[PDB]
């Protein structure tokens, strides 16, 4: 229904039609991407990825940029600048940034007037300004078609925090610090190649980088009640995908065992935090979660606390596949959030309908 | 002592440089650097290797501007422009393009454009460069040759025995195929990368392709080619990659006879050059190495005593720069121009 | 209907496992296998495993003894002796020793022993047996072969194309290698083994080597033995491997022209065996599939056309057990015993 | 000095052996190893390493049973059972646990037994009697001859120790954990094949190990000053030898920066830890690590605090390198800690220690 299409195109880029098209409730549907390397590349990419196997799709190549998955065809872009994208011509309901680079809701704005009702960001993006969206959380507390580029925080807070969320829910919670296993990516160089950053300079498979995370302090952007109580450290780790997180946390609470809260998980994540959270029994690796998107994989057994209190909690994940689940998160939802009726002002008492046409109103000089 | 400057300075580039130091007597006076990367990256970039671990040197830069190596000041220009490096304001005799994206004898000409005077380039000189590796080519180079360049490692390696190959038996078809390691240049993670395998991130799959060792193959030695001529093969590794040759040579044989063949080789020529052994050693046991290979004379086994199995796991990266800095020697010797 | 219990419940017993759910028309009843290790272990390795994942299919099982999965509940012990290892008790029909430490036919006897009824080993047997393979032994194949072998998967894979080349084009001399992957029968780390190469480490690193390939291929191919002669390349990987062979051929022909003739023999009776393209596709896009290799298309070279050059990525591991598989089920029916 | 032997040729073994004939002033000499293997190939494998490549000094093999350590020749057994080995017929002063299979004292006092004066054991604690020896900790604290089968925990205990020693000694632990990514190794699986462990039963530089390691608590049995206050999971991961932990325990100071306090480890480092530690600043990764003779290595720079109480301890070590020292650390100090033959103090003589030194009887050493 709602007008899609992504900003560039990355592994996750290549992340979310193995969801979407593997979805059976999208009711979106993407129309075209911007990858500048041809279908070819892009179906042989898109096709085939590197962990989550082959699509299993015939998503296949009619017209060089206008191919087709299984039957639905989808069109193309190839471009790096959103400028000549004509999301407008797409009626882009709903992009995907893929740069990086818009790293700024305005960037992704340079589509928003290109004719994106709504921009789907994606990454931690600097521009703090958008209200930091992340599911479980605040997800639903978004609001529609206000500052209609949505924001997505890193997938490891992403999905660290309805977890994250949880714990002190469950517990309240004096701060937390934590490391994840930040998979081995092209973000780091298989080479020691020559880096703005030190650490993703190095040759990236081997040596094992711990850095910054902002998304301990997104915990706070998305917790704001649990401002400041976060911490730890972003682990660079050789990987192909999945990174994951013990926490240590001074609990506010009593220092009761875990299995409780993990009752509580078991009790949250059968809740809410189902689709993310999983406290898995059978203590299990990495492979163990690959194509399964259960977004957070916990492991109550391992898990422990230091002084009852001082939790020492861990849970796996992948780091784009779980993502690309938050990509139908907000899919769905801003879908039935658009508001496909009308509205109910009164452009004589709210003249500002009136004003909406009638802009140059001095009856609407408002602030300005 | 030669003035030196290094566009596209990588790896194997800092590997010349850690190879310059290990090249004690090192004629080049390599004082500048092309390298758009942050100059403490740049130290770390020769300070901090994976490979031969870090530079066994301490790196110190005054204090950003420039940094000193092993007692010597050196530079690194930063400018995506092929000429306005400037390798004037020393006049550089060589120059070393890592990009290799200048695969016209241009962009090398265009550093040579403002001060520079010579030229090698990992990447294999198309056309307009004289095919010169050393073993092969860096003699019957006159040092009137100034831009020049180096195929692909593979290419680079194999040359010297492959010719003395067949010299000492004649080979009538040749299909070689390397090991040859994982880099950014195949695409690390899934990036558009022009060839669909080096396209994808594949830190764990192979890439079927090809090599100027499949075509420098003449270049190099006439006769050498087309029924001398194989593939190229970028493996899941980081390091000294194997020859995935078998040699249809002409004059029967069985494998340690070449091998005999191919002890003087190491004996006389290959010395520095190449080597070559039976007892089982692995990549790492290649490191640093500067022979740019030794062939498995055991595994190099004879069949038919035409058609030559041949096995060495060979330096792509650092007797590759090693050759090359020895082809670098070699140009930094007879220097008129 | 074929109660089976199949020895070392390696991956393959998982592979096969999950054949035989992957597999239709399973007589298969292997309600029993083998493994020394811990079966409950064996069980989640069997639950959990990491190429084709998890065999998502939940098992419910009630005391140590009895263990049931997808309906087909299926026992298994660990134990060394095949005599201490009963087979009797369910008058076994067939055995694979995925152990390889049985690599004689005693232990089949000694299989056939406690109360087995036939046994092949995917593993070439040392010395005592006639294996047989799909596309080369399973022709002549008799039922009536209580004990029998399969090749290595580089045999069992590599064997039926050139053949058939050798049938529709003839090898004067075959040069094969493979991409073999790493497994148990080489040392994670650099422990005590027979083959110093086998008893590294070398997460990295290849292993020069020769699997049973260029010797089973002299019992699968009564033919082809010295003159089509190459040797193993074990490789540090895990997964689905590549066959890297350059043949010789007999008669005169060029790349394609084996091609499509490659082609209609998939297009027929390689179907499920053996597959070919030139779609560039690598490890990842060949998880769990059973046509054994699909052959490049584009760098298979030919020079003197003779000299071919020819390239396959192939599963190692699962379409390895999907050829195991194959006659296995085969030797189920035509069930003389 | 001291005449020494291995149980069987440990990994360590051949790793300590590189340090061991390019140690310094080693005065025990090791002069047989167990092979079980044949010495060419042990030889081959001490001569040619993955991690630290082959050794950079040509240890020749004269015959199957003594080759020669660059002429230095050394012999070794072929077995697993020291019953039948008389290192006696070697006078042998110490046998050390280059493996862990007699992870029990008298297991290796069947070595004691087979001609062992003292033992060294390459191995955490099992039992009770465990010599907890870590240098820099309780290096000194060591009852000359006293338990001659002498323990050395895993550096995730060695390694771990000093500066968390220190830590708290610096600025006062009152509970928390460390966690390393673990290096790969044998004792997980190679792929996924028999173990116990589940985790160690799999495939691991394609996976992760987050498992138990009462290492991580048995700081305890050398500081147990800190009993109480411990917790932590390694994870075997792809990395070939070495890793990095974070101690990060609410702390009993203040809650000031960690830098401060690595200022005073800066100190530490070159002062208790000298030879041990590293306060390295500059971001180094795992290959800047190698040949990690210093028994750790921390970076102060992303070394941290969350709430200041919790301290993100950035820190890195070898885990079998560094060890490797470790044995000489501890074993040259054995060497002080046990003069052997060079008893220059009788006693024996006019004093009752003849009868004792002499046999035991209703006389001199006529004991309880
Ligand atoms: N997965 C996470 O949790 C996370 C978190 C923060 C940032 N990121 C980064 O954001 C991106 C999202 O992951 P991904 O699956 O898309 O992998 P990806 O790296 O392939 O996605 C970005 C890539 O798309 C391409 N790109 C950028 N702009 C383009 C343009 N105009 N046209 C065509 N291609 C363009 C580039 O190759 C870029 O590297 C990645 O770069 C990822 O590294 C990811
Ligand atoms: N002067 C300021 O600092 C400032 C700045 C921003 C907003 N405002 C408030 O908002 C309005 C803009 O103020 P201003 O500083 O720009 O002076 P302004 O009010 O003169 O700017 C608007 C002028 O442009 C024309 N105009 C209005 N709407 C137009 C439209 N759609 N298209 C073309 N022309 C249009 C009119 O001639 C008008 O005089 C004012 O009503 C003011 O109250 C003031
Ligand atoms: N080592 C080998 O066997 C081999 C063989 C053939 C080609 N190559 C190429 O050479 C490189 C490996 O050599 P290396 O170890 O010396 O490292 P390197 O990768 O840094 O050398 C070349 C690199 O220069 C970079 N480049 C482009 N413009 C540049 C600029 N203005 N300034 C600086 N760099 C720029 C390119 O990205 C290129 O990868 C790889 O890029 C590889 O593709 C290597
Ligand atoms: N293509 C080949 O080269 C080839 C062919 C056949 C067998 N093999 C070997 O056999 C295995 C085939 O692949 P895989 O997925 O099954 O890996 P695998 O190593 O897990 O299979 C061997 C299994 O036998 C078990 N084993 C060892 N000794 C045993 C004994 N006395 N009794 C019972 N079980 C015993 C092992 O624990 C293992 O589970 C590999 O170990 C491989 O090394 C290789
Ligand atoms: N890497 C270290 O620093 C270290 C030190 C001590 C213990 N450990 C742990 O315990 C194991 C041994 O340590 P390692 O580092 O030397 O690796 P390792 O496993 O290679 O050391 C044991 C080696 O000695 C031999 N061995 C094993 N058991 C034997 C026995 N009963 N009798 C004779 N020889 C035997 C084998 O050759 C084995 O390789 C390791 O697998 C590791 O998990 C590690």
């Amino acid at each position: 229904k709602l007008k899609v299409a992504i900003n560039g195109f990355g592994r996750i880029g290549r992340n979310f039609l193995r969801c979407w098209h593997g979805r059976k409730d999208s009711p979106l549907d993407v129309v075209v991407v911007n990858d500048s390397g041809g279908v070819k590349s892009a179906t042989h990419l898109l096709k085939y990825d590197s962990i989550l196997g082959t699509f299993k799709a015939d998503v296949k190549i009619i017209d060089n940029e206008t191919f087709s998955i299984d039957g639905k065809p989808i069109k193309v872009v190839s471009n790096r600048d959103p400028l000549k994208l004509p999301w407008a011509e797409l009626g882009i309901d709903i992009v995907i940034e893929g740069t990086g680079v818009f790293v700024d809701g305005p960037g992704a704005g340079k589509h928003i007037q290109a004719g994106a009702k709504k921009v789907i960001i994606t990454a931690p993006a600097k521009g703090s300004d958008i209200p930091t969206y992340v599911v479980g959380v605040n997800e639903k507390d978004y609001g529609h078609d206000v500052a209609n580029i949505i924001s997505n925080a890193s997938c490891t807070t992403n999905c660290l925090a309805p977890f994250v969320k949880v714990l002190d829910e469950e517990l309240g919670i004096v701060k937390g610090t934590m490391t994840t296993t930040h998979s081995y990516t092209g973000d780091q160089r298989l080479l020691d190649a020559s880096h703005r950053d030190l650490r993703r300079a190095r040759a990236a498979a081997l040596n094992i980088v711990p850095t910054s995370t902002g998304a301990a302090k997104a915990v706070s952007l998305v917790l704001p009640q649990l401002k400041g109580k976060l911490n730890g450290i972003a682990l660079r780790v050789p990987t192909p995908n999945v990174s994951v997180v013990d926490l240590v946390v001074n609990i506010e609470k009593v220092g009761v065992t875990a299995e409780d809260v993990n009752n509580a998980f078991r009790k949250a994540a059968a809740g809410p935090l189902k689709g993310v959270l999983d406290v898995c029994d059978i203590p299990l690796v990495s492979v163990d979660f690959r194509c399964s998107d259960f977004s957070s994989t916990i492991d109550s057994s391992l898990t422990m606390v230091m002084g009852g209190d001082m939790v020492k909690v861990v849970a796996w994940y992948d780091n784009e596949w779980g993502y690309s689940q938050r990509v139908v998160d907000l899919a769905d939802l801003v879908a039935n959030k658009w508001p496909g009726l009308e509205g109910s002002v009164a452009s004589g008492d709210p003249l500002e309908d009136f004003c909406k046409d009638n802009p140059a109103d001095e009856e609407c000089k408002l602030y300005e | 002592k030669l003035k030196v400057a290094i566009n596209g300075f990588g790896r194997i580039g800092r590997n010349f440089l850690r190879c310059w130091h290990g090249r004690k007597d090192s004629p080049l006076d390599v004082v500048v650097i092309n390298d758009t990367g942050g100059v403490k990256q740049a130290s770390h970039l020769l300070k901090y290797d994976s490979i031969l671990g870090t530079f066994d040197a301490d790196v110190k830069t005054a204090g950003d501007s420039a940094i000193s190596v092993d007692g010597k000041v050196i530079k690194v220009v930063s400018d995506r422009n092929p000429v306005n490096l400037p390798w004037g304001d020393m006049g550089i005799d060589l120059v070393i393009e890592g990009t290799g994206v200048f695969v016209d004898r241009d962009g090398a000409g265009k550093h040579l454009q403002a001060g520079a005077k010579k030229v090698l380039i990992t990447a294999p000189g198309k056309g307009d460069i004289p095919t010169y590796v050393v073993g092969v080519n860096e003699e019957g180079y006159t040092h009137a040759d100034t831009i020049i360049s180096n195929a692909s490692c593979t290419t680079n390696c194999l040359a010297p025995f492959v010719k003395v190959l067949d010299q000492k038996f004649g080979i009538i078809k040749g299909t070689m195929t390397t090991t040859h390691s994982y880099t950014g240049d195949q695409r690390l993670l899934d990036a558009s990368h022009r060839d669909l395998r080096r396209a994808r991130a594949a830190c764990l799959n192979i890439v079927p392709t090809s090599t100027g060792a499949a075509k420098a193959v003449a270049l190099v030695l006439p006769n050498l080619k087309g029924k001398l001529n194989g593939i190229a093969l970028r493996v899941p590794t980081p390091n000294v990659s194997v020859v995935d040759l078998v040699v249809q040579v002409s004059k029967k044989t069985f494998a340690e006879e070449v091998n005999a063949a191919f002890r003087e080789s190491a004996d006389n020529e290959l010395k520095g050059i190449l080597s070559v052994c039976d007892e089982p050693l692995v990549s790492i046991d290649f490191r640093c190495t500067d022979v740019s290979s030794t062939i498995d004379s055991s595994l190099t086994m004879v069949m038919g005593d035409d058609m030559v199995k041949v096995i060495a796991w060979y330096d792509n990266e650092w007797g590759y720069s090693q050759r090359v800095v020895d082809l670098a020697d070699i140009v930094a010797n007879k220097w008129q121009a």
